[PDB]
């Protein structure tokens, strides 16, 4: 009795709802034996991906309870329209403006949700940095000058993840018969100033080339680093260095990844040492400076997501598939959608294009009224001019 | 050791994260001590980053390993299972909580 | 006490994991804080267990 | 009317094109000069570019005066144009192909219904010249008269990078080009680019003959491999930058390579499909005259 | 390449991944270097993605650097239909008879063919039984001693006396 309600009738509006704006992911390929949901994470470089699915605990208000016995009146006792016996009652046709502008109040109220994090992370993009000795090797090396290099750990705990992002080979290892042409083409390669370093000796040739071209050599202890070089000039020495610290920003330059304008370089050399509660404190602060009200269904919603604790770390953060076994795979052309494969600091098109903008008003030297240091002197004020 | 690796590398997760310090105000000062040359481990040194935090980071690279750690945990019991799955989000609220 | 992320400290499946926090996460003391801090600096004697 | 020299329209002074760089006004030689290379294991092999349609597009019943030099302009390098091929409005220009037609095209890029006071223009016969070929960029989505939006970059490749040695050959490998760069270079060039009265450049491809014609591609082929510039940048599959010692270096990765992408990037402009279909068609009719 | 006249529906059957995993990229990349020998013992089909598979990957493992380099062009242009100049001759052929016909249009045409060592490729059941030749081109100097695992009772038994 009721089968034709389902095919013919139920059947049309999964259709039309499969269509939904925010119906946004695959569910079922209608295949049991084989079909796993594709697992997209927010991985940040510095702290854990979330994932978008998981066990986390919300029942969302028990809805996640699935009760299987809901069958038995589907069949048993609930009219349909098509099954008619006959009145035949009209159909409905639901205008499809209300489920759409509920649609697209939430999309507004979630980008002006995360409007004030966004921002902030855009600035500390670069903000990120690794502690770099750097050995001398030259009579008159000044301490900025000579071989940068960083342990392994460092490495692994910033650099990596971020070549990964970026989607490169990851940066060979020297071996001390490391021509400074395979050392070249292995940073044009991965566009990256950096080579593992793997076993003694490094040659001259190449020490110069790291030298000149201020080269990341990344040694897996500091044990005995010179000897690790062969220097010809014995300038080099295993106290003689200046440990120092090097942004992302300073290695990494990538457009939608890591904001290197120097007008936010700038903004964050005025930056006062911070710590992550500061950052969470300037976000909830640009948050209260900013907050626009809502139309009512955004206010339902926003009271319906609870609390906003953004525990997620988004320094850097990006769209990326897990594997099942619970790996970050890189992005995949062929399987990742376009969309995911930068962020774009999670701002809009048109929000970057005025920003450029806002990062030249914002170093134009008429602005820069903030002055730094007085000279004290005695002495008569005949004719006062500020200049 | 050739066929310990994963136990070598849990035990480089408990390696102090400081340095040693002298006690240079103390013999300054000529307090009395017993070390021939007088000294003090300093569980962590201050951020030098402006915003990393090499301790946090730390944290960051051993709670990742107890994770996948656990993640590669074999278990029989179904409630084990669960377990296993909800000591990763714990781990990570602990991270987050670390930083 | 933020000893758990939000949620699951009542779901029902974390229930042997929560007993596990609990059974290690002892509730503060100054006391025993301060203590546990000042002994990194202070001389042992009798050896510690 | 504006006369055309024995030259083209370009050897005007008042149709130069230039980029801005270096605090000063460069043309585009001068600019393609910093660009260098780096040669990958794969290679680019120029197809022969398939014949355009015969079919000129209508140029349907419009009563206003076609933007179309800022139509094609913002087709082609524009940072934020979408949609290119729905208002259609390329079509126009068959209005301009027909022999002593009242239509005129101003040096303002305007497709003029009717020749109007105070407003400068180029010879309707080498107006009918261009059209007659350009007209074709109407047809650029109809599904019949698409350009291949692959084979063809690897002439852009060629054009581009190519060693005159490799340009014999016609075939090179796949090359990633780099210069030293300010900041935001490519959507500046980009800008400039679009800036250009790049109609002069294609009436005077499309009416010179002989040696006037060949004086031409010598005198320009800079100006053609910049336009090819921006173009190849809205199809690279990424730009990044290096650190080079206090000097930051722009890299596209890579040159004749169409990656087909579609979403936005700050670094460089961004072809959506309608943009990718219309650029190969534009690619393949400016190719086709490139060559005789 | 034995001259035979050929009735099949296409002069290239092997398929174009359009879009794909990497495995498929690196079965594309080594089905057009047609690496195996000629061979007309029955295969085992069940298995022949695997064998597929292991031969690409020490193919790549044991080429001159310059084959090597032209299995990773192959491998990233997967789009491409790469093919011998004797079968784009074809193609001029059928296309020359119908004018409408539709070919895959992406296409690169061995200038020269790879001149690879042919594999040896049975995958039927049967021990092959060597006869070692005490001498070869290759000069030998100085070999690491090659240790051989233990074998169970299950793969081979050793009896006193036959």
């Amino acid at each position: 009795n009721i089968a034709v309600a389902h095919t013919d009738h139920l059947s049309v509006v999964y259709a039309t709802m499969s269509n939904f704006m925010l119906n946004f992911t695959n569910n079922f390929s209608g295949n049991h034996a084989t079909f796993k949901p594709d697992q997209y994470v927010i991985t940040s470089p510095e702290g854990s991906y979330k994932p978008i699915i998981e066990r986390q605990g919300e029942t969302v208000d028990g809805l996640t309870i699935i009760d299987t016995s809901i069958v038995w009146p589907i069949l048993c006792q609930c009219t349909y329209p098509l099954v008619r016996q006959s009145i035949m009652e009209e159909i409905v046709y639901p205008d499809p403006s209300t489920t759409l502008s509920q649609s697209l109040s939430v999309a507004q109220v979630l980008s002006k949700l995360t409007l004030p994090d966004a921002f902030i992370n855009m600035i500390l993009s670069g903000g990120d940095s690794v502690v770099m000795r750097t050995y001398q090797t030259e009579a008159d090396d000044d301490l900025d000058e000579g071989i940068r290099m960083t342990t392994y750990d460092q490495y692994l705990s910033h650099i990596r993840e971020r070549l990964h992002i970026t989607n490169v080979p990851d940066p060979i290892y020297i071996t001390g018969a490391s021509t400074p042409d395979q050392i070249a083409a292995s940073v044009q390669a991965t566009h990256v100033a950096v080579v593992l370093y793997q076993s003694g000796v490094i040659n001259g040739p190449a020490s110069t080339y790291l030298r000149e071209n201020e080269v990341l050599v990344v040694m897996p202890d500091y044990y005995d680093v010179v000897s690790r070089f062969a220097n010809a000039n014995l300038q080099m020495n295993n106290n003689r260095y200046h440990e120092s610290v090097l942004e992302i920003a300073d290695i990494f330059d990538q457009a939608d990844f890591i904001q290197t304008s120097d007008a936010v370089r700038q903004l964050r050399a005025l930056m006062p040492t911070l710590s992550t509660s500061q950052i969470r404190h300037a976000i909830e602060r640009i948050a209260q400076i900013t907050d626009v009200d809502s139309t009512d269904y955004g206010k339902l919603t926003l009271r319906f997501l609870g609390t906003l604790t953004r525990s997620l770390k988004m320094q850097n953060a990006q769209i990326r598939r897990i594997r099942p076994d619970g790996t970050v795979l890189r992005y995949d052309d062929q399987i990742d959608i376009e969309a995911f494969r930068w962020s774009r600091y999670f701002l809009d098109e048109l929000q970057l294009r005025r920003l450029s903008v806002g990062l030249r008003l914002i170093t134009n030297p008429r602005i820069a009224r903030r002055f730094n240091g007085v000279r004290i002197m005695y002495l008569t004020d005949d004719d006062p001019d500020p200049d | 050791l050739a066929g310990a690796n994963t136990i070598i590398a849990i035990m480089r997760l408990f390696t102090p994260q400081g340095f040693l310090r002298t006690d240079d105000l103390a013999i300054a000062a000529n307090f009395p001590r017993a070390s021939r040359n007088p000294q003090t481990y300093i569980p962590y040194t201050n951020q030098r980053g402006t915003v990393t935090n090499e301790f946090a980071s730390r944290f960051r690279t051993i709670v990742a390993t107890l994770a996948n750690v656990v993640n590669e945990r074999a278990v029989q019991d179904d409630m084990q299972k669960a377990t296993r799955s909800c000591t990763k989000q714990w781990l990570r609220h602990l991270e987050t909580q670390f930083d | 006490k933020r000893y758990f992320p939000e949620n699951l400290e009542q779901n029902q499946s974390a229930a042997r994991l929560v007993s596990a926090v609990k059974a290690r996460a002892s509730e503060a003391d100054i006391s025993s804080i301060h203590l546990a801090i000042a002994r990194e600096v202070s001389p042992m004697f009798n050896v510690h267990e | 009317m504006l006369q055309q020299p024995t030259g083209g329209y370009t050897t005007l002074e008042q149709f130069a094109f230039t980029i801005r760089n270096d605090g000063t006004n460069a043309t585009p030689t001068q600019f393609l000069q910093l660009l260098s290379y780096e040669a990958t294991e794969n290679e680019l092999v120029k197809k022969t570019i398939p014949t355009p349609e015969t079919h000129l597009p209508s140029a349907r019943n419009v009563p206003g005066n076609v933007y179309i030099e800022d139509a094609i302009t913002q087709a082609l390098f524009g940072i934020s144009a979408q949609n290119v091929n729905a208002h259609g409005y390329f079509s126009r220009l068959s209005a301009l192909a027909l022999p002593n037609t009242s239509a005129r095209l101003g040096l303002d890029g305007v497709i003029y219904n009717s020749e109007t006071i105070n407003i400068p223009f180029y010879d309707p016969a080498a107006v009918a010249n261009f059209a007659a070929t350009y007209a074709k960029l109407g047809n650029a989505s109809t599904p019949r008269y698409r350009a291949d939006m692959i084979d063809i970059y690897a002439h852009v490749g060629l054009e581009l990078a190519g060693t005159d040695a490799e340009r014999a050959a016609g075939v090179m490998p796949v090359k990633r080009a780099k210069f030293d760069s300010w900041e935001g270079s490519l959507i500046s060039l980009s800008r400039d680019v679009v800036n250009w009265k790049i109609l002069a450049f294609l009436i005077d491809l499309c009416s010179l003959e002989g040696e006037a014609l060949r004086a031409f591609k010598t005198r320009n082929r800079d100006v053609f491999r910049m336009m090819l510039f921006i173009m190849s940048t809205a199809v690279a599959a990424n730009v990044v930058n290096r650190k080079v010692t206090k000097r930051v270096d722009r890299v596209l990765e890579y040159i004749g390579v169409n990656s087909m992408r579609t979403a936005g990037r700050t670094a460089t402009i961004t072809y959506d499909l309608s943009r990718h279909e219309f650029a190969a068609k534009f690619l393949q009719l400016t190719f086709t005259r490139w060559n005789a | 390449d034995k001259g035979a006249l050929v009735e099949a529906d296409r002069v290239i059957q092997r398929l174009i991944p359009l879009s794909s995993s990497t495995y498929v990229q690196r079965l594309a990349a080594i089905g057009a270097l047609y690496p195996n020998e000629f061979t007309e013992n029955v295969l085992d089909l069940s298995r022949l993605s695997t064998a597929l598979l292991q031969l690409s990957d020490t193919y790549y493992q044991h080429a001159n650097d310059q084959l090597r380099r032209l299995y990773r062009r192959m491998y990233n242009d997967s789009r491409t239909l790469y093919m011998t100049q004797r079968h784009q001759e074809l193609l001029l052929a059928q296309i020359t008879a119908d004018p409408n016909i539709l070919l895959y249009p992406y296409t690169y045409i061995f200038t020269t063919i790879p001149t690879s060592m042919n594999y040896i490729s049975n995958t039927g059941q049967g021990r092959i039984k060597h006869s070692l030749t005490v001498t070869g081109a290759t000069e030998h100097d100085t070999v690491a001693d090659i240790v051989l695992g233990q074998t169970g009772e299950d793969v081979i038994t050793i009896s006193m006396v036959e």
